[PDB]
RNA sequence: GAAACUGCGAAUGGCUCAUUAAAUCAGUUAUGGUUCCUUUGGUCGCUCGACUUGGAUAACUGUGGUAAUUCUAGAGCUAAU
RNA sequence: CGCACGCCCGGCGGCGACGACCCAUUCGAACGUCUGCCCUAUCAACUUUCGAUGGUAGUCGCCGUGCCUACCAUGGUGACCACGGGUGACGGGGAAUCAGGGUUCGAUUCCGGAGAGGGAGCCUGAGAAACGGCUACCACAUCCAAGGAAGGCAGCAGGCGC
């Protein structure tokens, strides 16, 4: 089901042809009080910039968003909605600054309109300086 | 890169109206009875007293 | 700029050396070592500036060159060498000894010691260390290190140093209840007892610290040195012990010693 | 000369970038080291902090390990079979980390028949004439063999690697960049990775 | 064209001026540091190579 | 103590505002993603295998070329952190 | 390498300078995070197989990354003004004016950036794409025994031109 790439896909840490007589799986609690979900522990992809299940690092800044579009692999476009202040009309103006994120498979049905938190971590991409931590469904989505 | 103050300062502030026969005769009377030699010796006092007044106003606005 | 810069303009010197605007137009930038640029006192300045033993830079030259001057019991012959927070400066000649301490505003006093108290000095340790074949090392405020410290110490404690064996003697835990001078901040030299630790994954800690007269003011983590165990410092603290009275009090306590005076 | 930086390239949005500053030192760019399998060659470069790095242009030898049972042997490279990267770097038999090379099978039997007392390559009837392999596999002590033959417990081996043993000639995955530390250090494919590996080759194959 | 000529064993030097093509004929299309013979130069430098 | 070999500095300072419109820059943070002369404090018999070795070059002596320059070729001798 | 000069039957130790892989410290630099800029719609669509937005594997780099290759995927931005254009635009601390709001200015001594006639390439070094360093090519230009040779004031003075 994995290993679609030309190279093999394998979690660098753990070694899998140990001689003997279910594979481990490296995982760790990222901190800031955030729960290392269940399909980072249980699970069986392979993802370089998983936060939980790989090499990267969050520090610096924790941002929340809303998910827009969800099109290209392995990442998702969040809209971050503020008010901007101008001083000599005593009024705010409305303004948005979508930004690209990395969703890792753990988190497998997200749909748009959910309030997901990301944290700051090193340069994954061009574009991308974000990593989705957890995810808030949208208000009901019950039935 | 020169060690320098360049902090200057004017110490009198001319009135808008140049031609008011009230304020021509009042500064006059002013300037006779004290022995000034020009307007500016009475345009500085009048700006000295109105930093002090306007201060005054500043701090009689503070929440007590 | 291409490189390292080795000159500082006398407008963007630190404050708290009270430089005045139209002697010249650089100021003395400090030489690299011990203590950071913005937080030292350079030796031309304290010496020239503050004792006035020296007239000018050529005098300083002349008074240190002759191996006069001891920064922590190891002679400088060195103008812009940074004496900082917590060092013994020993004119021998004269048979002074000064402590760089923070007066109660954002500068350096003048504090003169005892030559018994002048043989120790007060280090806030920054990271304990695993050596290269498990040799526990400190490395304190002043880029000092230490290796086999005590396996208790950790990374915001005090030590207290002997100044020619450069060993730990005692060391002071940060907890509640222990005298802590600031070291940053707006409350730049303030004496007080700590009140609380307040934890924040991710930025800061801030501290709360209790002043001598229920005055409280909180600072983050990084400008605290603990300097007592209690209410006891363990060196001599300056005329006030870093309590900073009221504009209002300062101007009463001034006005009325200079009624008295006359 | 070669520029590796941001600012000549356009925005999130696809606006032109204006260079405000010409190329800088630090943004530098170097030719690629396309290191080959001949004699040893390696060149010196003096990098920025003025520290050393090695450019394996021609590389025959590297440190290998066959870490399923912790034997790890310098050992004389032939050719590259795959690369998951391009397939012209194959054609052109160039060294870089994540290759597939075949290494002397040589000196991992030498030491698995020396260690647990059985025979490794060596398919059957070939007669052993040179007999100091006879000293090797014969003539234990007394309570040695109570410890080769707690050893030899443990002693097989999986089919796959006994073929390519068999053959003489083993697949290794480079593990450290050749252009950039003057090295072909790797490890020796096993199992999961040897099974995908020759699949993708009989694939190329056809 | 002059000749700058050395010994090394006694180490003295003297510049000697030639005006002659026929003389000197023997030197040209001859690479820096190759041993000439130097007899052609003057009845004086009987078997000397330079 | 001239010269000369060696080490270091010449990347700071000074001048101007032509470029440059999420660029520069300012406040706030990150390097757990790096490099660092110098300063300062550590390390510097932790390795199981000569009472001081080697051969050149500069200055200096000497002979030159060019209308020309902080240009330099050839010769003989002698140092090192 | 330098001042000290010692300690018992040929023996026989302090105090300094210089150097040196690594670690910390200091001075920094470099690349990222969040928010913020003047006028314009007679600029409404823009980006992309010669990288535009992602994925895997490398190459290069002091390191993170389409920074650059190979093979995949079809993305990314926009009426909340993108894309293009103008600027008599280096940005900020600040400056003049002001009842309270505000408008205009900020080349200019402090911090940051950029450049050395126009572009490009590199040597040495911890640090430069350095110009009071080098190598060409465009523009300009000095001295020529006619072969060759040396250039760079937006450093301080000063001269033409404007």
């Amino acid at each position: 089901d994995i290993q679609t790439e030309r190279a093999y896909q394998k979690q660098p840490t753990i070694f899998q042809n140990k001689k003997r007589v279910k594979l481990p799986r490296y995982y760790k609690n990222i901190g800031l009080g955030f729960k290392t979900p269940k399909e980072a522990i249980e699970g069986t992809y392979i993802d370089k910039k998983c936060p939980f299940t790989g090499n990267v690092s969050i520090r610096g800044r924790i941002l929340s968003g809303v998910v827009t579009k969800m099109k290209m692999q392995r990442t998702i476009v969040i809209r971050r909605d503020y008010l901007h202040y101008i001083r000599k009309y005593n009024r705010f103006e409305k303004r948005h600054k979508n930004m690209s994120v990395h969703l890792s498979p753990c988190f497998r049905d997200v749909q748009i309109g959910d309030i997901v938190t990301v944290g700051e971590c090193r340069p994954l991409s061009k574009t991308v300086r974000f990593n989705v931590l957890k995810v808030t469904k949208a208000a009901g989505t019950k039935k | 890169p020169v060690a320098r103050s360049w902090v200057c300062r004017k110490t009198y502030v001319t009135p808008r109206r140049p031609f008011e026969k009230s304020r021509l005769d009042q500064e006059l009377k002013l300037i006779g009875e004290y022995g000034l030699r020009n307007k500016r010796e009475v345009w500085r006092v009048k700006f000295t007293l109105a930093k002090i007044r306007k201060a005054a106003r500043e701090l009689l606005t503070l929440d007590e | 700029a291409r490189g390292p810069k080795k000159h500082l303009k006398r407008v963007a010197a630190p404050k708290h050396w009270m430089l005045d605007k139209l002697t010249g137009v650089f100021a003395p930038r400090p030489s690299t070592g011990p203590h950071k640029l913005r937080e030292c006192l350079p030796l031309i300045i304290f010496l020239r500036n503050k004792l006035k033993y020296a007239l000018t830079g050529d005098e300083v030259k002349k008074i240190c060159m002759q191996r006069f001057i001891k920064i922590d019991g190891k002679v400088r012959a060195d103008i812009t060498y940074p004496a900082g927070f917590m060092d013994v400066i020993s004119i021998d000649k004269t048979g002074e000894n000064f402590r760089l301490i923070y007066d109660t505003k954002g500068r350096f006093a003048v504090h003169r010691i005892t030559p018994e108290e002048a043989k120790y000095k007060l280090c806030k340790v920054r990271k304990i260390f695993v050596g290269t074949k498990g040799i526990p090392h400190l490395v304190t405020h002043d880029a000092r290190t230490i290796r086999y410290p005590d396996p208790l110490i950790k990374v915001n404690d005090t030590i207290q140093i002997d100044l020619e064996t450069g060993k730990i003697t005692d060391f002071i835990k940060f907890d509640t209840g222990n005298l802590c001078m600031v070291t940053g901040g707006a409350n730049l030299g303030r004496i007080g007892v700590i009140t609380n630790r307040e934890r924040h994954p991710g930025s800061f800690d801030v501290v709360h610290v209790k002043d001598a007269n229920g005055n409280s003011f909180a600072t983050r983590l990084s400008n605290i040195f603990v300097i007592g165990k209690g209410n006891k410092p363990w060196i001599s603290l300056p005329r006030g012990k870093g309590i900073r009275l009221t504009i209002a009090e300062e101007r009463d306590k001034r006005l009325a010693a200079k009624q008295s005076s006359g | 000369g070669i520029s590796r930086d941001n600012w000549h390239k356009r925005r999130k949005t696809g606006g032109k970038r204006k260079p405000y500053h010409k190329k800088r030192k630090y943004e530098l760019g170097r030719p690629a080291a396309n290191t080959k399998i001949g004699p040893r060659r390696i060149h010196t470069v003096r990098v920025r902090g003025g520290n050393k790095k090695y450019r394996a242009l021609r590389l025959d030898v590297g440190n290998f390990s066959w870490g399923s049972e912790c034997c790890t042997r310098k050992t004389r490279i032939i050719d590259v079979v795959y690369n998951a990267s391009n397939n012209e770097l194959v054609r052109t038999k160039t060294l870089v980390k994540n290759c597939i090379v075949l290494i002397d099978s040589t000196p991992y039997r030498q030491w698995y028949e020396s260690h647990y007392a059985l025979p490794l390559g060596r398919k059957k009837g070939a007669k052993l004439t040179p007999e100091e392999e006879e000293i090797l596999n014969k003539k234990r002590s007394k309570k040695i063999q109570k410890k080769y033959d707690e050893r030899k417990k443990n002693a097989k081996i999986s089919s796959l690697l006994e073929e390519q043993f068999q053959q003489g000639k083993l697949l290794a995955c480079i593990a450290s960049r050749p252009g950039q530390c003057g090295r072909a250090d790797g490890y020796v494919l096993e199992g999961k990775e040897l099974e995908f590996y020759l699949r993708k080759i009989k694939a190329r194959k056809g | 064209m002059k000749l700058n000529i050395s010994f090394p064993a006694t180490g003295c030097q003297k510049l000697i001026e030639v005006d002659d093509e026929r003389k000197l004929r023997t030197f040209y299309e001859k690479r820096m540091a190759t041993e000439v013979a130097a007899d052609a130069l003057g009845e004086e430098w009987k078997g000397y190579v330079v």
